[PDB]
């Protein structure tokens, strides 16, 4: 009971959720927010 | 009727142009720290002089001798190019005695303003990556430069519009 219904359980919400936050920093909104943190911190070493 | 030879000095003064514009503070931090090295690791063999006047009326093609007393007062005898005329030389001066010479001219901005001339120099570049950079270095500084940060950009782009080669 324990190892299927805790622990099996465990892995498989994990899983899920581990491929939804994969999924979810490849649309194309977050992919331009990711960009902008790049740009600025190359300007800062630069700058530096 | 350009000649197949023109006399040029024997070894290249090094003329070196600020991102922007010379005479400012941001300008005149980048040549001031290269200016450093060159004098102290190659120290004997160097010679620094600073071309205070004007440098870009380097002309050969214009007149026999165009102003060449002071007692003529004509327009360009009490003009400046008799002393920029003058400075010609003392380039070519430097040049024959083995020392290698570099050139703090502080009004030439752009590499065809010093290119026709019989120097014919070495150009050395300094440059920050993007525009982006610049302008908060420029802010580094203080509340001075924020007067002339306008006429700091045109002159900037300016400079990286001409051809790398």
């Amino acid at each position: 009971l324990i190892i299927i219904g805790s622990f099996f359980m465990l892995n498989l919400v994990l899983g899920v959720l581990s491929g939804e936050f994969a999924k979810e920093r490849e649309r194309v909104e977050n992919r331009r927010a990711f960009l902008k943190l790049r740009r600025q911190q190359q300007i800062e070493r630069e700058l530096n | 009727h350009v000649p197949p030879y023109d006399v040029v000095p024997s070894m290249r003064p090094v003329v070196l142009v600020g991102p922007s514009l010379k005479g400012y503070e941001v300008t005149d931090m980048m040549q001031k720290a290269l200016f450093d090295f060159l004098k102290h690791r190659f120290d004997g063999r160097i010679s620094i002089t600073r071309v205070t006047a004007d440098l870009s009326l380097a002309k050969r093609s214009v007149l026999n001798n165009p102003g060449k007393r002071t007692i003529i007062e004509r327009s360009s005898a009490r003009s400046s190019i008799a002393e920029v005329q003058s400075e010609i030389e003392r380039i070519f001066e430097l040049a024959k005695s083995l020392q290698l010479v570099v050139l703090d001219a502080d009004t030439i901005n752009h590499p065809a303003q010093l290119a026709k001339t019989s120097l014919a120099p070495i150009i050395v570049f300094v440059k920050v990556s993007s525009p982006k950079v610049l302008q908060r270095l420029i802010r580094s500084r203080g509340k001075s430069q924020m007067k002339h940060l306008t006429v700091q950009m045109m002159a900037y782009d300016k400079l990286v519009q001409c051809p790398p080669e």
